[PDB]
RNA sequence: GAUAAGGGAAGUCGGCAAAAUAGAUCCGUAACUUCGGGAUAAGGAUUGGCUCUAAGGAUCGGAACGAUCAACUUAGAACUGGUACGGACAAGGGGAAUCUGACUGUCUAAUUAAAACAUAGCAUUG
RNA sequence: UAUCUGGUUGAUCCUGCCAGUAGUCAUAUGCUUGUCUCAAAGAUUAAGCCAUGCAUGUCUAAGUAUAAGCAAUUUAUACAGUGAAACUGCGAAUGGCUCAUUAAAUCAGUUAUCGUUUAUUUGAUAGUAUACUUGGAUAACCGUGGUAAUUCUAGAGCUAAUACAUGCUUAAAAUCCCGACUGUUUGGAAGGGAUGUAUUUAUUAGAGAUGAUUCAUAAUAACUUUUCGAAUCGCAUGGCCUUGUGCUGGCGAUGGUUCAUUCAAAUUUCUGCCCUAUCAACUUUCGAUGGUAGGAUAGUGGCCUACCAUGGUUUCAACGGGUAACGGGGAAUAAGGGUUCGAUUCCGGAGAGGGAGCCUGAGAAACGGCUACC
RNA sequence: CAGCCGAGCCUUUUUUACUUUGAAAAAAUUAGAGUGUUCAAAGCAGGCCUUUGCUCGAAUAUAUUAGCAUGGAAUAAUAGAAUAGGACGUUAU
RNA sequence: CGGCACCUUACGAGAAAUCAAAGUCUUUGGGUUCUGGGGGGAGUAUGGUCGCAAGGCUGAAACUUAAAGGAAUUGACGGAAG
RNA sequence: CCCGUCGCUACUACCGAUUGAAUGGCUUAGUGAGGCCUCCGGAUUGGCGAGAAGCUGGUCAAACUUGGUCAUUUAGAGGAAGUAAAAGUCGUAACAAGGUUUCCGUAGGUGAACCUGCGGAAGGAUCAU
């Protein structure tokens, strides 16, 4: 695994170490503490609310990892039980949800993540990982 | 024409969407510029809420910089030698963000003997300023051998077909040991 | 669809405004201005359904033609004008002073004010950044903008506008024990002094604010505003009521005892 | 042995004779069925030349890398021309049904190749 | 009013339906109809087709008046009142109508834009390194017309701008770069360039704001078919003498760059739609799910392109089909729980015979706009 | 004097679901307060000795799944220290 | 203790025949699967699927109809007994 | 009391040669208007610039022909049903031990009800030796 895997050169906008690596992050805010992979790794992810430009707004939720077989995204699977008033009953429902997961976590399907929302970066995909709990 | 809206596509389950209503003026795309290297012809182009964009048809020269040096000045271009996304714009010199190009050293080279005063009748002050400034005069040799070729190899950072510019920055570092890997193959 | 929206049927309108169901098929439409649609008093609605100077929409445009109506010291003639909170509308013809201030019932009172107060307004700092040049100014509720204020003031502080030059007197900063009127929701209207502020990092910041009458209430941040230095001392003249809610039980015997 | 305006089987016992189709790549393929087929069903698109690009290996060296050597296949692109290009050669016409024999096979050398004979299967007899 | 009654038997008690009964902001129809108030009304079938007329125009002291228009001589021989026609500006994207399409679509509640555009309103914001004020067009107009026919217009002759295209006028310093000469232990310097604001890069503050940013803002080096820092209009006419058409200046129109604000827009998070399995697998050629780079867009995003992975949805009902389906606020009936309805006075969406493509503009994929096909 | 709620001390002292409260939730419609439209359906008016003006008003509830904030910890789930890779040393080395 | 049943009673249930479950059901809630909604047309037609076939499984509608049906009572009748 | 062929009348739906027919949506392939972008072009018209027709290549893409598919209606010689009407012909299958107890599944036979074989049931005509 290298980072330097793609036809264009990898690195953070506008970051600029003189000749004559720097690595830019920041915290997301929302009491989420920053992965220290972040602050001292070396992957490149203009996805990541770390170490990229995607800013962590909106809703915040958890859920079961179901799929980890997509490059840096997952989909959760949440689970909730949805009232019906004649019956005075509940009946089980999911949604599943596509999140991105940056390099500085590592996930596999079972384990609960908590995710913010992000601006959209994909089709499908508008939440980014923000925390994980094995399983 | 070209639109934008994501009705027309099927949905993450891959069910076909119905038609929900006309093309809407608000998501409208247009066609690429495709700038080429040749006497420069830029038409603009009237954008939503009465902005104006450039499209860059042709362009010869953009201003590039050398970061280390933190100097930018205006240079021709020469070519397209590399570029990430599509080999068939290296093949026809089609000049985008992120294209690796060409550009003349020669007024690089000027700044760096008129700043420094060595190569890649003065008075007795300037020799002292050229002295003091001596020791930083020391660049790359990955740079410092291409200017025997009179040419710098540099990587577009502006949009030509948003605005008119092919502008950029001098390749350096492990960047550039990057893209000379890239290029050598 | 196809652009901006220049009718206002009646049933639409706010409900502060309280018009009438039947009277037509259209209401005032605010023009864009100083405070929002939703939230401001269109000078129409002032002359003719609060003061009733002017008989019809026809009259109103007549007495404001005439250059008599002023909002905050400047000579308006848009009938459809945006007047909101805190705003000062002068008729010197008549020699009266009014300042829109929400009474506890939820509605804008005809408040007259004295011609020493019609001179400066309050205004809640929305925001403080720096211009071009690095010129630091303050928006406030009603869009304006001040530059140099005091270094000092931050967001949800109030400032004391000259009204007359644009510049501020002094300010109130936002903090426990402040005088507050509610400008917001099922609150609003209601005065009060400042308990505990209840932050919510990318949430809304809950105020919790006590009644002269010891009634504790909770509201909005962004519905919080900062009226007084402290209790029983308010910047401007608050209106009849003194924004005491009373229940509609305690209306009823109020009602019965002023009546006999 | 060729060609033929317009029509296109009106010719004739009867489309006899001739014409039309035809290679390859890709797409698409119905009834019915003994589930094996029918099927190249039907029905469409492309194909030259030139200039390139990519992929697919062997042997050595302690290596996700270097050195040397090597076969024709496939895929993509640009350009180009009187829109031509399986350019000669080579090379299925197709479909809906009825009668009949299940099929492959066989015979009247020298007028009949068939529905005739045989056949597997079935049954009977000694 | 939380209600029942008639009908199977020779008679009985049941199951069970048929029938009776009441309402309908529920339609039609028959018969009948004196008064007052209030008031729906070509939705259903045909988003079928339309004769005719009207439905979007608009001028203030303050853009342009030599009407060969009217009116009076008046503070006026540049014009001065009123005022057709035209140019310019703005509006015509609102309103009104309808419910055909549409089943995670619309819509509702709830979010986001640290993911964008925004005429207008309201606040702020520009001294930047020929001038006593620049040009040449064109309409209306006059008179020559062509066509059967249109809100068609063509030659020729005039003439204006807040139309069009250009263009100066200015503080005081200070700072940076190159640097002839010079001092000669590294200082001083003549002379050249550059400074506002916009654009586009690269590199530095950002150790004032935010929960959070590569935010606001500033700086350095440049760049640009070089943005705009008023060649405008009305009323008053004042002050200083150095009495020269001297120098100064009062209230306003309109306009202008950027930021804010307001009116908006576009995308957007979560949850929630009727029947159907005689619909069980669907999507992915030729974008289906994701990654990298770009293009395009006002901006995010497979929105589109190239390359690369093989993903994505589904019995918790995907996909397909039906709907005599626009969604909601609501409506009818109602002991409670429910059942049924919602084309239709408000909000959102969509459409203007069916499709599609555009021009102008801040705003339209507009149809009382255009182009083409049917 | 009992009763009913709230407290505060002393007695060794991870994820949900649910339920409470709140914030924010268009008007019209519904329920509902006031008010002699001559009554009423409605409407949001109106009333005062008669006014060079005085003056009550235009309430209040309901929405309900989802989201947000919040109090409670019964009921129903969920996780933990078993090859100890377990917990504390706040100032342990 | 487990079974196969049986006898009595009816607290209780039921329209009744009867039922120790067919009880603990308007004083209506231990858990869960399947099935029915007046009689016919009709387990028919059509589509699918399984089967060599016979056929199985799934499975309508038009139309038609005021009853069809359950348990019991009295009588009448019986090529039933006494 | 009652069942089924058969005969008359009327209605509803079904099968059925006709490669039946009609209407609407989607779509392969072919052809392809028009706008937009781009490429040259350069009528004429200002002092190098502006610039019309037209041209190159793209892009969005209406529309037509063929084929495929989906959906909704409809004709049909003949065949085979159901119901209603009347109780017409033939018999007497069921209801009593209905005169051979009845019924179920299955398989043959037969004008028709039905009969017969095999295995079940009692809803039996036996709760019993
Ligand atoms: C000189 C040879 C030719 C001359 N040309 C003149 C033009 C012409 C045109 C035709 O029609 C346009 C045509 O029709 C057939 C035939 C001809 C003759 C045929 C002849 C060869 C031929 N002779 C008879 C048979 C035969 C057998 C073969 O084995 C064989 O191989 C060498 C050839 C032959
Ligand atoms: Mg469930
Ligand atoms: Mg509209
Ligand atoms: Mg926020
Ligand atoms: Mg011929
Ligand atoms: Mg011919
Ligand atoms: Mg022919
Ligand atoms: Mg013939
Ligand atoms: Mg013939
Ligand atoms: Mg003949
Ligand atoms: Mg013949
Ligand atoms: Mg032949
Ligand atoms: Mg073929
Ligand atoms: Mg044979
Ligand atoms: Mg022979
Ligand atoms: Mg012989
Ligand atoms: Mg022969
Ligand atoms: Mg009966
Ligand atoms: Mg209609
Ligand atoms: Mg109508
Ligand atoms: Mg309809
Ligand atoms: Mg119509
Ligand atoms: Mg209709
Ligand atoms: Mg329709
Ligand atoms: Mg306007
Ligand atoms: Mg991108
Ligand atoms: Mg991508
Ligand atoms: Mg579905
Ligand atoms: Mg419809
Ligand atoms: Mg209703
Ligand atoms: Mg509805
Ligand atoms: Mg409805
Ligand atoms: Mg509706
Ligand atoms: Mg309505
Ligand atoms: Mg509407
Ligand atoms: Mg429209
Ligand atoms: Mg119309
Ligand atoms: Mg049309
Ligand atoms: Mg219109
Ligand atoms: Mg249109
Ligand atoms: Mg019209
Ligand atoms: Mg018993
Ligand atoms: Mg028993
Ligand atoms: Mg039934
Ligand atoms: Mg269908
Ligand atoms: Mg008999
Ligand atoms: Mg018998
Ligand atoms: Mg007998
Ligand atoms: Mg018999
Ligand atoms: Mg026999
Ligand atoms: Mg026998």
């Amino acid at each position: 695994l290298t980072v330097q895997s793609e036809r264009a050169f990898q690195k953070q906008p506008h970051i600029f170490t003189n000749p004559k690596t720097k690595r830019w992050y920041k915290d997301v805010g929302l009491g989420f503490k920053t992965p220290k992979a972040a602050i001292e790794g070396s992957y490149i992810d203009k996805k990541c609310p770390f170490a990229g430009t995607v800013s962590i707004r909106g809703k915040i939720l958890t859920g079961t990892v179901v799929s980890t077989k997509m490059h840096r995204t997952i989909i959760i699977r949440r689970d909730y039980l949805h009232y019906v008033p004649k019956y005075n009953r509940y009946e089980k429902r999911h949604k599943n949800v596509a999140a991105h997961v940056s390099p500085a976590f590592r996930v596999e399907e079972g384990d609960v993540v908590t995710v913010g929302q992000c601006r959209p970066i994909s089709k499908t995909v508008r939440f980014n990982v923000l925390k994980v709990s094995a399983g | 024409g070209i639109s934008r809206d994501s009705r027309h596509k099927r949905s993450a389950t891959g069910a076909k969407r119905a038609q929900f209503r006309k093309k809407r003026k608000f998501e409208l795309g247009r066609q690429p510029a495709n700038t080429k290297i040749g006497p420069k012809r830029i038409h603009s182009v009237r954008t939503r809420g009465g902005n104006q964009k450039f499209r860059a048809l042709r362009v010869e020269t953009g201003n590039f910089s050398w970061g280390s040096e933190g100097v930018s000045r205006k240079t021709r271009i020469a070519g397209v030698v590399y570029h990430p996304s599509n080999n068939e714009l290296v093949r026809t010199n089609t000049l985008t963000k992120s294209a690796v190009v060409q550009i003349d050293a020669t007024p690089f080279r000027q700044w760096y003997e008129n700043h420094y005063g060595a190569t890649l009748k003065r008075s007795r002050k300037v020799e002292r300023k050229l002295a003091a400034r001596s020791g930083a005069a020391a660049i790359e040799s990955a740079v410092d051998s291409q200017f025997g070729s009179g040419r710098l190899y540099a990587v577009i950072s502006s949009r030509p077909g948003q605005s008119g510019r092919c502008d950029g920055y001098i390749l350096e570092g492990e960047e550039l040991a990057f893209y000379l890997r890239r290029l050598t193959a | 669809a196809r652009g901006p929206k220049k009718h206002l049927k009646r049933l639409a309108a706010p409900s502060h405004w309280m018009l009438d169901k039947l009277s037509g098929t259209y209401a005032p439409r605010p023009s864009a201005g100083p405070h929002k649609l939703r939230e401001s008093l269109p000078l129409v609605v002032f002359l003719r359904n609060r003061l009733k100077y002017a008989l019809n929409g026809r009259e109103v445009k007549a007495i404001m033609m005439q250059q008599h109506v002023q909002v905050d010291g400047k000579v308006r003639t848009d009938t459809t004008y945006p007047a909101g909170f805190m705003d000062v509308i002068t008729l010197e013809a008549t020699n009266e002073h009014f300042r829109l201030v929400y009474d506890v019932k939820g509605k804008f009172a005809v408040h007259r004010i004295s011609a020493e107060e019609a001179a400066y307004k309050l205004g809640k700092v929305k925001k403080v950044q720096l211009g071009k040049k690095g010129v630091p100014y303050v928006v406030t509720h009603d869009g304006r903008t001040i530059r140099y204020p005091d270094p000092l003031i931050r967001a949800n502080d109030t400032v004391k506008i000259d009204l007359a030059t644009g510049k501020i007197d002094d300010f109130i900063k936002f903090d426990t024990g402040r005088l507050v009127m509610v400008t917001g929701g099922r609150n609003l209207g209601r005065v009060g002094v400042i308990v505990h502020r209840e932050k919510h990092e990318g949430g809304f910041d809950l105020v919790h604010i006590k009644d002269a009458l010891e009634n504790t209430f909770v509201t909005r941040l962004s519905n919080v505003f900062v009226i007084g230095t402290e209790a029983g001392k308010p910047w401007v003249s608050l209106p009849k009521g003194k924004g005491i809610k009373l229940s509609i039980s305690e209306e009823r015997d109020r009602r019965r005892a002023q009546q006999g």
